[PDB]
């Protein structure tokens, strides 16, 4: 299962997301509410957790984090 | 240049008609289902539509066959392997779970729809199906 | 529409140097059922370097049914033929056997039509002869100056809440039903209720998103669209007292 | 580069220097959800990563025509820039067209190769008697010929005024995985990530092979548009969606790329 | 005259053999222009030696089999056309190869002559069978780029000796792409992203200096004829 | 039920088979369910139920019970189908605005919201995909092995 | 077997405007490249002079018409987009072409200043008659390739001045064939000939030597 490398929106990839939260529905609102967290940090104010890019977006950020197992959410 | 707009409206009434069905839980458990024919009474073959009938549906009761060694229980994803094995078990119908004869009261439980197209897994409990 | 604009070097070339000025896609010939652009192409060529059917004795078998005063022809020769009895299949044939004027003595196509191209891009010849020839092509009125749009912001209008659309009028794009029905399939609900919200219909939203863009904040929650407000206001107008309340406490308009 | 909005609203207004180094920082994954009107089917929406192109036209995929229906006929797609982090995800997970290959009616691949790429890789794939380079498997004199020690080696025999891509000639490969029969009959206990076997194929199959991901087995056969089909399907339920996603735009780029050396005119 | 400005060049090493070089951001259209010009000079021009023909004790007419060996003739020269090296002769020298008894036959159990070096003596040929001994000769020669089996009255005329297509370019497989990059305002300037695959002997980037050197070196040629309307660096 | 249900999806692929398309069951499924989800009343009615009316099935087994009614199964238009329905904005956004406005408003019916349809009218996030309570309402906390070194 | 002889770039000449150039021996399937690389770099990157501006006293814009003249300014510009001229400072230098009364206005009666020539006098610019007087003066810069119309309202330039579409590319052709020359048999080499076929702004060896020193600087190592 090798893909080489992925580049730009498909980095991180999908599939091993999948596997971290209980579906791409969750993911979105996971990666998204952790973004906007991100987000306000700048201006809940916690992370960014992983070393992030120069001039890197949050969506990545929250989308690298989750790959990286450092979060953990809970379905209401 | 009919065919376009008749097409359209023909969506807009499908659309409008089933714009309510959502996946709203995951599974409320009934034994109905439908009975797909998958080979009928042979070699002594494969269906042509299988992949439209039968395949990414979960399967409605425990395949049972003539010994009764259940090779396969209620509820998977129906892969080729699946239904290869169940040719090789020797069983001539399978009952598969379906929105048909889902017992989901609001929208359907995403067991009953099946293995959802565009993901490729079982499908997600918020999908508007 | 025009994909790219090759800077002319890149473009594939005749081994006399000439680059073609367009190239058109094969697919599109059999499907669509117009091989007239092949002939006319073909023609073309014949047209564009001069020829003379080199007659014989007594004319040749190909040429029997050919017209008169038309078997020499100089360049940038101009040919008519009649829509329906106009020149034929074995005519062309024969026609493309014509004379090399290219200031050089070398003949670029061949007698089946087909010139063995230069790619521009590697800088090696195709490995199989390519149809080249001079097609007449007509520039339409459907120009990416008109067709063109953009809006991150700009003039609402005032009777409806909405951007007021137009290419004129620095107009933004309709949002349409067939376009929500996609957006819910997908089931991106944040995305939908942000268009048909504070990307469209919201007062408070539209003036909110730009001032949270370029301060680089959170997007504000989409509150109320005016398109629900007017239809509430509209319906409370029709003396039906519409209310608006969740489990446990009422809510105010 | 502004020292307040206005100066940045009046640059970006003016269109100066400094905003195109800047541009690609801001749109560096940050998607948009192209449209085609009539929007009949939920792929005939697709969120994309904007890489600036110089013109004013929008250049879409090849692959997501078919999702979109549109033809380049003058056939004008609508542009929305998703906002909101939640907007920008749903855009990112949901219906970025690399995570939707697979239609959601009879979940077969819609972005697949069609038109061009198809002929171009059954061209690069299809198989030729009485080529350039050929297997001749010689008696008493001369050895077998058409044989290589690599794809590079062969690569170099084609490039070179000496093997035609269309050959049924006999390479040695390592990175490729060999058909499931010819698994068992050669390795059966140790994998090959750099190992050595030999196929009788065409140089255009190992070249396709190359574009197929690395654990995914040898096809050795034209590569009709059903034939691709079942491979992308094949690829779809086995693997996951980015070698898909992936392994489809390789296919697409040589497909392109034998479509000209093809000879299709 | 002119008066392009930045194209820098940066390598990436994958393996020790394997790189990709990306030169950026080149004017619109130069990508394309040095790039198939460094691809095909990478390949065809760089001089090296390799194995040009062979021959096998026992084999006078047979069809692809050694006596106490399991791999057959097109495998044992497929995995000697893999046999780099490197010769300071300019001309065909001779090496012997012999091993006696079972196991197998790997690269440093050649002896090379004054001049030739083996890079990989850690490489496979063939496996031998018990009561086997093979005495194999290889032909040694320079050159440059690929070269099929030649038949110039050497392979034909001869009774056990073999020719084999000869892989002189010191990298075996050089790709390339070109990307579009913004720079300044405009768009289309490329970004030659060159993929290149080597063999142990020489480095990727002493390849590509190679490969530049005689293409400057070439093109000092036609530089040389007025030398008067330039670009700048 | 399960027949028709069986004939509607053998009747209607059987165009697509024929003209080279492939489309799965469970989509006709998910069709040919909303349309037999319905039944006509014979007679008895019990707690004001009309002979000849289109009742819902779900609705219609709760009141059959009858702890202290006669109705039969039916197959109506998709148009017919969107027409009956329990939200007033979406069967009044669908057609005779007037005819089901006078008909709800005399009701004094209170709209659930359960239908994603007038959810996109009143412009609220849409109960499907990310609307969902258990998605939309997801509390994400950055784990304290990994807020611990920070 | 290597063939130790580095390759003769011999210049044969079949016009004044247009040369071949033999280069051999070479590596078998090197030439076409090494070819393309000439011909890319030729029909991109030269240096060469062309009008940027003209500004007729008379006419105010292009979309009008001079008192007098057969072709209007459009097909006037349209036609000196056609000259061929050469100019030593890069700089931008104002030609003038001044004609009063009737006759056939041609290229040769352009009055360059000193450093600046043009390369086709025979030339047909616009016909006029005795009512008719036309005043031009022709902009030239040194730049390569192409460039579009620059606009006048961006630069700091007045109403008068009309931009047009520069070609600053003194090649007109190129192409090139390489011979097989010798069998498989004996180290067998291929000899690449190219057409250059300039504008006459300056001569094929310039530019050929132009193209092969820009492609040396381009050559990094
Ligand atoms: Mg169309
Ligand atoms: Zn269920």
């Amino acid at each position: 299962s090798a893909y080489d490398t992925p580049l730009g929106i498909t980095n991180p990839p999908i599939d091993e997301l999948l596997s971290r939260a209980s579906s791409k529905y969750a993911l979105v609102i996971y990666a998204a509410k952790r973004a906007r967290q991100i987000n306000d940090y700048y201006n809940e104010y916690v992370g960014p957790l992983v070393e992030p890019g120069l001039q890197e977006k949050p969506l990545s950020i929250a989308l690298r984090e989750i790959h990286g197992d450092l979060l953990e959410h809970t379905e209401g | 240049a009919l065919r376009t707009a008749d097409s359209g409206y023909l969506t807009r009434r499908l659309v409008d008609v089933s714009q309510d069905v959502i996946v709203r839980e995951h599974d409320c458990e009934t034994e109905r289902g439908i009975n797909v024919t998958l080979a009928e009474r042979g070699p002594d073959i494969r269906d042509a539509h299988v992949e439209t009938s039968a395949f990414a549906r979960t399967l409605a009761t425990d395949a049972v066959d003539a010994n009764g060694n259940v090779i396969i229980e209620r509820g998977h994803d129906l892969g080729d392997p699946a239904i290869d094995a169940l040719l090789a078990a020797g069983i001539t119908t399978v009952k598969v779970r379906s929105v048909l004869t889902c017992t989901s009261a609001t929208g359907v439980c995403a067991m009953c729809y099946g293995r959802s197209m565009a993901t490729g897994k079982l499908v997600d409990i918020g999908e508007a199906v | 529409v025009i994909g790219k604009i090759l800077p002319v070097e890149d473009m594939p070339f005749l081994p006399d140097g000439t680059p073609v000025d367009i190239i058109l896609n094969t697919h599109g010939v059999p499907r669509r059922m117009n091989i007239g652009q092949i002939l006319e192409t073909h023609l073309g060529w014949v047209a564009k370097a001069g020829w003379n059917i080199d007659v014989a004795a007594g004319v040749p078998d190909w040429a029997s049914k050919l017209p008169e005063e038309l078997y020499s022809a100089p360049a940038d020769s101009t040919v008519a033929t009649p829509v329906f009895d106009g020149a034929q299949e074995g005519e062309l044939a024969g026609l493309l056997g014509s004379t090399l004027p290219n200031r050089d003595g070398e003949v670029m196509v061949d007698a089946d039509g087909k010139s063995t191209l230069f790619d521009g891009r590697s800088g090696e010849p195709f490995p199989y002869p390519v149809t080249v020839g001079y097609m007449y092509i007509l520039k339409l009125h459907h120009l990416v100056d008109d067709k063109i749009h953009a809006r991150s912001t700009g003039p609402y209008s005032m009777i409806t809440q909405q951007p007021l659309g137009g290419k004129a009028q620095f107009g933004g794009q309709r949002f349409g039903e067939m376009e929500c029905w996609a957006m819910q399939a997908y089931g991106a609900a944040y995305t939908l209720q942000e268009l048909l919200t504070i990307k469209s219909d919201d007062t408070v939203g539209r003036v909110k998103v730009y001032e949270a863009i370029v301060k680089g904040e959170n997007i504000p929650e989409p509150g109320i669209p005016e398109s629900f407000k007017v239809l509430l206001k509209e319906l409370q107008s029709l003396c039906l007292n519409v209310e608006v309340l969740s489990s446990d406490g009422a809510a105010i308009e | 580069h502004a020292q307040n909005i206005k100066s940045a609203k009046r640059m970006v207004e003016r269109q100066r220097p400094q905003v195109w180094d800047v541009l690609e920082e801001v749109i560096a994954e940050h998607p948009v959800l192209l449209n085609r009107a009539p929007t009949l089917h939920r792929l005939g929406i697709q969120a994309f990563e904007p890489q600036l192109v110089e013109g004013k036209a929008i250049q879409l995929h090849p692959l997501v025509c078919e999702a979109f229906n549109a033809d380049f006929d003058g056939d004008q797609m609508a542009v929305h820039l998703p906002l909101s982090a939640e907007a920008q995800a749903e855009a990112r997970i949901l219906m970025l067209s690399s995570n939707n290959i697979l239609s959601p009616a009879s979940g077969k691949p819609l972005a697949m190769p069609r038109l061009d790429m198809v002929t171009g890789l059954y061209y690069l794939t299809t198989l030729v008697e009485g080529a350039t380079g050929e297997y001749q498997a010689a008696t008493k004199d001369a050895p077998e010929q058409g044989v290589y020690s690599s794809p590079a080696e062969a690569i170099m025999a084609m490039d070179r005024g000496a093997l035609s891509v269309r050959a049924k000639i006999k390479v040695r490969l390592t990175e490729l995985r060999p058909p499931t029969d010819l698994e068992a009959q050669l390795f059966e206990n140790g994998w090959k990530p750099g190992d050595a076997w030999t196929a009788e194929t065409t140089l255009g199959r190992v070249m396709f092979n190359e574009l197929l991901p690395k654990s995914y087995p040898f096809v050795n056969e034209q590569m009709h548009k059903k034939v691709q089909a079942r491979i992308i399907n094949d690829l779809a339920e086995r693997f996951p969606m980015i070698v898909v996603a992936q392994t489809v735009d390789k296919l697409k780029d040589a497909g392109f790329y034998w479509a000209t050396r093809s000879g299709v005119t | 005259m002119l008066i392009s400005q930045r194209p820098t060049l940066s390598e990436e090493t994958v393996a020790e053999n394997r790189s990709r070089f990306v030169i950026e951001p080149l004017e619109p259209g130069f990508g394309y222009t040095l790039g198939n010009s460094l691809r095909r000079t990478l390949l065809s021009s760089i001089p090296g030696a390799a194995v040009t023909s062979i021959r096998i004790d026992g084999v006078l007419h047979e069809f692809t089999t050694v006596p106490g060996v399991k791999e057959d003739v097109t495998d044992i020269i497929l995995n000697l056309k893999g046999l780099v090296v490197s010769s300071d002769d300019d001309e065909p020298v001779t090496m012997y190869l012999r091993k006696q008894g079972p196991g197998v036959v790997t690269a440093g159990d050649i002896v090379p002559p004054a001049g030739v070096t083996v890079h990989n003596p850690d490489m496979h040929i063939a496996t031998l069978n018990d009561k086997g001994k093979l005495e194999v000769e290889l032909v040694v020669e320079r050159g440059r780029g690929y070269v099929p089996a030649v038949q110039n009255k050497a392979s034909g005329a001869e009774i056990g000796r073999i020719p084999v297509d000869s892989i002189y370019s010191p990298v075996l497989k050089v790709t390339y792409k070109v990307e579009a990059t913004r720079v300044e305002q405009r768009t289309d300037f490329d970004k030659l992203i060159i993929d290149v695959e080597t063999k142990n002997s020489i480095s990727p980037r002493d390849a590509l200096a190679s490969a530049g050197g005689t293409l400057v070196e070439l093109f000092g040629l036609a530089r040389e004829l007025n030398a008067d309307s330039e670009h700048i660096e | 039920p399960r027949e028709v249900q069986i004939h509607l999806v053998k009747e209607v692929q059987e165009v697509y088979r024929a003209q080279g398309v492939s489309i799965h069951d469970k989509h006709i499924e998910v069709i040919v369910r909303q349309m037999l989800r319905r039944v006509t009343i014979i007679d008895s009615g019990s707690t004001e139920f009309l002979p000849g009316s289109l009742t819902e099935r779900a609705e219609f087994e709760a009141e059959n019970r009858r702890v202290v009614a006669a109705g039969r199964p039916v197959l109506m238009g998709i148009t017919k189908a969107s027409l009956a329905t329990d939200s007033w904005l979406s069967a009044a956004s669908f057609q005779e605005t007037t005819r089901v406005l006078t008909d709800a408003a005399i009701n004094c019916r209170s709209d659930k919201l359960n239908g994603l349809k007038e959810n996109v009218i009143i412009g609220k996030l849409i109960p499907a995909g990310t609307g969902i309570s258990r998605y939309r309402n997801i509390q994400v906390q950055p784990t304290e092995e990994a807020r611990a070194a920070a």
